[PDB]
């Protein structure tokens, strides 16, 4: 019916979608599923510090290149963030950086 | 006394068909259990840990 | 059979029964075998920290 | 023998934490056969036995 | 030998175990794997990225969006690693 979280139900890799089909005394299935293939390591900052309050969440996605700022999405290299984190500003441990 | 070897390896014979049958039979039970029981440590590997 | 040569030979006559009772158990062991690397394949494959 | 070894990403002291980025999408896998029902027979008593 | 030194096995040979696929070092290098990978998994990053964070932050994430205990309220909590601590000394 729909993508499921990865319990090991679906098919191995993120499950994007699964197709039913008839078996004999059973079923068998069609599908597609996301496979990472190739990883990059890259550093990931954590907002920034310039005033008061300035930090903000990394993102929805835990990925945020260090680029200037640029926060990143699960895959591929970092695109100008546009509030894409969307996020009201919230107390920090240390400083420059909400780590 | 070949004849009272054939009376006595009839019992025994069946016997231990017998025991083996429910022996194969047991570790058939025991193997269907576990390989449920498998599926459940894959689940809970898979979403607790 | 304790190796008498006597109890192979009656053993040949339900050697087919024998035969099955091995070959059951084989499948058993196989399947024990299979479902093991199921469970460890879905355990690794993950970018684990040293 | 085999190693089976994992991906290693180094853990970092520092505030920033590195992390692993996937680059091709590399889309498909294979399917699980359920075995839903098993055949259906009756015996006949007159016939068998 | 050990037989030749004296769960029959080898002795009558009605029966044989055998080796379980594994020898315990492999076994344990999948549990070491997962013990590392855990921290990651949790902070949003699935099986599509990895994060390299510390198990205390991984701890913190999970306590903060479950409860009310946030950043500055966590942070305020003190002995909570602690109180971790004496949970596994006790298993």
């Amino acid at each position: 019916k729909a993508q499921s979280k990865r319990s090991g139900f679906c098919g191995q890799g993120t499950h994007i979608v699964s197709f039913v089909v008839n078996a004999p005394n059973g079923l068998y299935f069609m599908h597609v599923g996301y496979y990472p293939s190739n990883h990059i390591e890259v550093v990931s900052a954590y907002g920034l510090c310039d005033a008061a309050n300035p930090t903000n969440c990394i993102a929805p996605v835990n990925g945020y290149f260090i680029k200037t700022n640029n926060t990143r999405i699960v895959d591929e290299w970092s695109y100008t963030g546009s509030s894409f984190y969307a996020p009201e500003p919230i107390t920090s441990l240390n400083t420059k950086y909400v780590a | 006394d070949v004849l009272e070897q054939d009376a006595q390896i009839d019992r025994l014979i069946n016997g231990r068909l017998t025991t083996l049958n429910a022996f194969v039979a047991q570790q058939l039970v025991r193997s269907e259990s576990a390989a449920l029981s498998a599926q459940l440590a894959k689940d809970k590997v898979n979403e607790c840990v | 059979c304790n190796g008498f040569q006597k109890c192979e030979q009656l053993l040949r006559e339900y050697g087919q029964f024998c035969s099955k009772i091995n070959q059951a158990l084989h499948g058993a062991n196989l399947r024990q075998d299979d479902s093991v690397r199921n469970l460890f394949a879905s355990v690794k494959s993950s970018q684990s920290s040293p | 023998i085999a190693f089976n070894h994992p991906i290693q990403v180094d853990q970092l002291n520092s505030s920033y934490f590195k992390l692993s980025i996937p680059t091709n999408f590399s889309f498909g896998v294979t399917q699980e056969y359920i075995q839903t029902t098993i055949q259906k027979v009756t015996v006949d008593c007159k016939q068998y036995v | 030998d050990d037989c030749m030194q004296q769960i029959c096995a080898q002795y009558v040979a009605g029966y044989k175990v055998l080796p379980p696929l594994m020898d315990v070092n492999m076994e344990a290098a999948y549990t070491s794997s997962l013990l590392g990978s855990i921290a990651g998994v949790g902070w949003t990053a699935g099986l599509s990225s990895f994060a390299a964070i510390p198990f205390a932050q991984s701890i913190f994430y999970r306590l903060n969006g479950v409860g009310i205990t946030q950043q500055v309220l966590s942070e305020n909590q003190k002995l909570i690693a602690n109180k971790f601590n004496q949970a596994l000394g006790a298993m």
